[PDB]
C-alpha cells in the first residue's frame, strides 16, 4: 500500500552501486555437520539460490575469496577440541579415509585451530588456468575443503560448522539477462517447460 | 604495553592470511564489454510489458504490445500505466525494475519510448500525456490535453520519447511513492486505405537517465 | 569476390576487431509466417562446413576471428511487423548452417525473459521503415585462441516481437537474408 | 584419460620454480604419543619417504629450521597441563631419566607451554661444523628433542604430539639423479637386488 | 588499545624467535654447481625410454635404443610416440618426465636429438615427421611427408634436432594435453658393405626448450 508524502529531492551517492559493493558483503554458503570423519567440501557459487542469480548477471567474473569456518557443538555449546581444515588443490589427491597419507602430505595447505579461539579466516587467490571464470559454457573448479577432527581417537563430540565467503577485487564483462524462472539442476539452467511464469504480475483491463 | 579493548575476538560479517604465498594467478587480459557500474546497465531500453491482462498467461509474447485498431472511435482512453519501476505491474519486465529490487530507496528521472509497428500505408494521431504525482487520472482527452502532452503521429514519425521530470521512494510493507500517470488517447481514429491491415501493434521502451541513482542494498 | 547490393551500425561494446577467407558469405533464407517463433544461429559453428573458411576451421587447431553480421528482410509496404536482432555471447540451451527454430520464444528457451534481450547489442528491423540490419561482433573470449570445432563464442538471435500481419491475397511467405563476413581471421595450427 | 580441448597459450612465472618455493612449504615429520616420561626424539630429514627423495635430488644443501608442536590428548581434546620441550644441541649430554640432571642443565634451551596456548614456535639455525650439510659421505646430526610433562608427579593424560618442519633460505649444490627404487634403510641407499623396477611402464608394441 | 581479529591463535602450514641467539653458523665457501632454480635442471638432454617393450623387463638395459636392421622394406614405420612428459610411457625415464610430476600445470617447447650408433661403413636415410596435435597418426610415408619433417641420413651427420613448436598440460583423474605424435620412417633400405654388422641402433634423447614453465606444485 503505496503513499504519496515524503518525497526526495537529493541524488546519492554513485560510488555505492559500483561492481565492488554489489559482493562485498559476505553471506553464507554452506553448512557442514558431523554426528567417517571426511566431510570434503567443495568450493562453488551455484549453491544457495540467491547467490547464483545476483551472479549469473554476467558471463566472466574475476574474484578472490576469504573464508571464515564458525564452528560449534549443534546446541550452541562449545568445548576444549582441536580440528583440522585442509584445502585440496584443484589437480591435488583427495582424502578418502579419516587415515589416509593425504592428511600427512606437505603440498596442500592446513590450519589448526581450537573451538574457543577466535574463527579462522583464509584467503584463496584466482585459481583458475584462464583470465577469468566463466559461468556459460558452450564447449564439451576452485578446489575442494575437508574437516577432520585431529587424533587417531574417535572425537566423542558432534560437529556442526558453518562456512562464509567474502568477494574481495570483483571485476565483471558481458552482461547478460537475469533469469525469471525457477531452477532445476546446480549445472545446467533448464527449466520446466509444463508451465512458465510471466516476468510480471496481472491485472483486469488495460486502462484500470 | 598495549590493553585490549572491547570488540575483540568478535567475527563481523561486512568487516587475511593468504593461503598459497607462493602462488602467481595468470595474468588478465583485454574482454571488451566491461562493466564499471550498475548504472550502465540501467541506462538501456528495455520491453515494457504493458498489456499484462489476466488471459494472456497462457501466452505472454502477446504481453509485449497492446494493440490499436480501426474500430474505435475518437477520444477514447487506449492504456494507461503508472511510472513505478519498484513496484509490481508492467515495469517488474524491465531491467531497471528488476535492478530495483536488490536496493532500498532510488530516485532521478526516467524516460519512456514508444515504437509503432503498423503498415507503412497508415497514418493517424496519438496523445501522450503525463499526469504529475498526486494528481488523478484525467476524465478526458481536453483535460488530459492541458497538463504536459506530446502530440504523436505516425504518418511522418514512427518513434516518439516521453520523459518523466522526477521519481523517488523510500522502502519501509509500504513505500513512500511519488509517481506519476501515463495515459494514451486517441487523438484521431486509425485510418488506412483499402489492402492493408486494419490493426497495428505499439511497444514501449523505458530505461533510466543520468541522474538515476540508487541507496542501501537489499535481497530479493 | 561476392559482391552485394545495398543502400546505422552498432559495434558490440565498442570495440573495432583487431589482431591479438573474407569474403560474403550468404546463408539460406528463412521463410517468415504469420505463426514463426523465431531463429537462431551459433558462431562459428555455422561457417564450419562452408568453403574455403570451414576447410581452414576443420584442420588448423587454434582459431581467433571477429564477424560482422548483415541482416535484411524484403517487404512490400503493405505488410506489417517488427523484428528483434541482438547476439548473445555464450549462448546455452535448455545445429549446423541451416539454423534451427526456437519453441518457448519468451524465455529464449533458456530460462531468461525475452523483454531484457536489449541489454546485448541489438538493433531494430521495423518492415515499416528499415529493412537492414548490421552488427559487428569482436572476438570475445577468456583465452587467446581457441578451437573452432566444440567452443560456441556466441550465438545470433532473430525473433518477431510483433507478429507478421498482412491482408489475405498478398504473398504469405517474407524472406528473411543473412549475410556473414568474418574480419581479422587467424589460424595458428 | 586424457582430452584435447583447452590450450594455455600463456607463459607462467619463473619465480615459482625456484629452490626457496620447492621446499617453502611445511609438512609433518613424525608423530610423537605418551601412554618413563622422556621421548627423546631426534631431528632428521631421512624420515618420511616422499621427503628424503626430493631432498636428494641436490648433494650438499644449508638451511635452517622452524618448529611447530601441535599437541592434543589422542581423542582430540585439550586439558590444561604444562609441558616442556628440550632442545640437546650437537654434543650436549642426552637425557637417561625424567629426573636426570639434563632436565635442570642451563646451557640446553627450552619452552614451557601448555596445551591451551597456541603451539609453540621455534627456529633452528645451521648448526654443521662444515659449510653445508651432504647426504652422501663416500668416507668411513642436527640436535636432539626431549618431550617431558613438568612435575614431580606422573601426569594422568596420554601426551600424542606431531611435530612439523618448514625450511627457510635453502641454498643446493651439485644437482644428482633422482632415485627411482623403493628404499630399504634410512641410513644407506640399498635396494633389493632380486628384482628391478624399470622406471617406465611397459606397452605392446613401439609402433602401438 | 587495540581489539583483535578473526584469524588469531590458529598454525597454518604455509604461513620466529632464534633458540641459540649467541650462536654464530659457520660461514660459507664457494661449492662449484650451484642451482638457482630447477628450470636449469629441465635443460639438459637424457636419455628417453622409446623401446619399452613387455619382453624387455627382464633385461631393462635393452630399453635404451631401438633397433634398425637390413631385413627391413623401405616405407615401413619404425617407431611412433607421442610428446608427453607428465604421463606415462617413454617421458617417464627423462628427468624432465621425473620433475613434471610434482607440478601441475606446465606449458612450453620440447626438443628431441637423435643419435646414430652404427659402424661407419654404413649409410641410408630415414624421415622423422611430427604430426601437430588433435591430428591422426599418418597411415603411410607419402602422407607423413607433407606436414613437418626432416629427412635425417647417416651418411654425412650422426645427429639431428628435432623442435617440438608447443604443448601444454592442465592437470584436474584426467587432464587436458595437447600434443603431438613423433613418428620415425624408413625413407631408405638400411644398406651396408661386407663385414660391417646388419643392425644398428638409435639413442633418443629429449629437454626442454628455455621458455618452458611450470605452476602449481603438488607431491607425487
Amino acid at each position: 500500500n503505496l503513499i504519496e508524502t515524503r518525497c526526495v529531492l537529493n541524488h546519492h551517492s554513485t560510488q555505492e552501486t559500483a561492481i565492488g559493493n554489489f559482493f562485498s558483503r559476505a553471506g553464507l554458503v554452506s553448512i557442514i555437520t558431523m554426528p567417517d570423519g571426511y566431510v570434503n567440501w567443495d568450493i562453488d557459487l551455484m549453491g544457495y539460490a540467491q547467490l547464483r542469480r545476483k551472479c549469473e548477471l554476467f558471463t566472466y567474473m574475476r574474484f578472490d575469496a576469504e573464508f571464515t569456518f564458525v564452528v560449534a557443538k549443534p546446541n550452541g555449546v562449545l568445548v576444549p577440541q582441536l580440528l583440522q581444515y585442509m584445502y585440496v588443490p584443484p589437480g591435488a589427491p583427495k582424502p578418502t579415509s579419516r587415515d589416509s597419507f593425504a592428511w600427512q602430505t606437505a603440498t596442500n595447505p592446513s590450519v589448526f585451530v581450537k573451538m574457543t579461539d577466535p574463527p579462522a579466516q583464509v584467503s584463496v587467490p584466482f585459481m583458475s588456468p584462464a583470465s577469468a571464470y566463466q559461468w556459460f559454457y558452450d564447449g564439451y573448479m576452485m578446489g575442494t575443503f575437508s574437516i577432520r577432527t585431529v587424533g587417531t581417537e574417535k572425537s566423542p563430540h558432534s560437529i556442526t560448522l558453518r562456512v562464509y565467503m567474502r568477494i574481495k577485487h570483483v571485476r565483471a564483462w558481458i552482461p547478460r539477462p537475469l533469469r525469471n524462472q525457477p531452477y532445476l539442476f546446480k549445472t545446467n539452467p533448464n527449466y520446466k517447460g509444463n508451465d512458465i511464469k510471466c516476468t510480471s504480475t496481472s491485472r483486469d483491463k488495460i486502462t484500470t | 604495553p598495549t590493553e585490549l579493548k572491547p570488540g575483540t575476538n568478535q567475527f563481523l560479517t561486512t568487516d587475511s592470511a593468504p593461503i598459497l604465498p607462493g602462488f602467481h594467478p595468470t595474468p588478465p587480459i583485454h574482454i571488451p564489454g566491461e562493466v564499471h557500474n550498475l548504472l550502465e546497465i540501467c541506462r538501456v531500453e528495455t520491453i515494457l510489458e504493458v498489456n499484462n491482462l489476466k488471459t494472456n498467461e497462457t501466452t505472454p509474447m502477446q504481453r509485449l504490445c497492446f494493440p490499436v485498431s480501426v474500430q474505435s472511435k475518437t477520444g477514447e482512453l487506449c492504456a494507461a500505466f503508472r511510472a513505478d519501476p519498484g513496484r509490481d505491474g508492467p515495469w517488474q519486465s524491465t531491467i531497471l525494475g528488476q535492478l530495483c529490487r536488490y536496493y532500498t530507496q532510488w530516485s532521478g528521472s526516467l524516460e519512456v519510448t514508444f515504437m509503432f509497428a503498423g503498415s507503412f500505408m497508415a497514418t493517424g494521431k496519438m496523445l501522450i500525456a503525463y499526469t504529475p504525482p498526486g494528481g488523478n487520472v484525467p476524465a478526458d482527452r481536453i483535460t488530459a490535453m492541458l497538463g504536459t502532452h506530446v502530440i504523436w503521429d505516425f504518418g511522418l514519425q514512427s518513434s516518439v520519447t516521453l520523459v518523466v521530470p522526477w521519481i523517488s521512494n523510500t522502502h519501509y510493507y509500504f513505500d513512500y511513492y511519488t509517481t506519476g500517470i501515463i495515459t494514451i488517447w486517441y487523438q484521431t481514429n486509425y485510418v488506412v486505405p483499402i489492402g492493408a491491415p486494419t490493426t497495428a501493434y505499439i511497444v514501449a521502451l523505458a530505461a533510466a537517465q543520468d541522474n538515476f541513482t540508487m541507496k542501501l542494498c537489499k535481497d530479493t | 569476390n561476392s559482391t552485394i547490393t545495398t543502400q546505422n551500425i552498432v559495434i558490440a561494446y565498442g570495440e573495432w576487431p583487431e589482431y591479438c577467407v573474407n569474403r560474403f558469405f550468404t546463408l539460406d533464407t528463412k521463410s517468415w509466417a504469420k505463426d514463426s517463433k523465431g531463429w537462431y544461429w551459433k558462431f562459428p559453428d555455422v561457417l564450419t562446413e562452408v568453403g574455403v573458411f570451414g576447410q581452414n576451421a576443420q584442420f588448423h587447431y587454434l582459431y581467433r576471428s571477429g564477424f560482422c553480421v548483415h541482416v535484411q528482410c524484403n517487404a512490400s509496404k503493405f505488410h506489417q511487423g517488427a523484428l528483434l536482432v541482438a547476439v548473445l555471447p555464450e549462448y546455452v540451451l535448455g545445429p549446423g548452417q541451416v539454423g534451427a527454430v526456437l519453441t518457448h520464444p519468451y524465455v529464449l528457451d533458456a530460462g531468461i525473459p525475452l523483454s531484457q534481450l536489449t541489454v546485448c547489442p541489438h538493433q531494430w528491423i521495423n518492415l515499416r521503415t528499415n529493412n537492414c540490419a548490421t552488427i559487428i561482433v569482436p572476438y570475445m573470449n577468456t583465452v587467446p585462441f581457441d578451437s573452432a570445432l566444440n567452443h560456441c563464442n556466441f550465438g545470433l538471435l532473430v525473433i518477431p516481437v510483433v507478429p507478421l500481419d498482412f491482408n489475405a491475397g498478398a504473398t504469405s511467405e517474407i524472406p528473411i537474408t543473412v549475410t556473414i563476413a568474418p574480419m581479422c581471421a587467424e589460424f595458428a595450427g
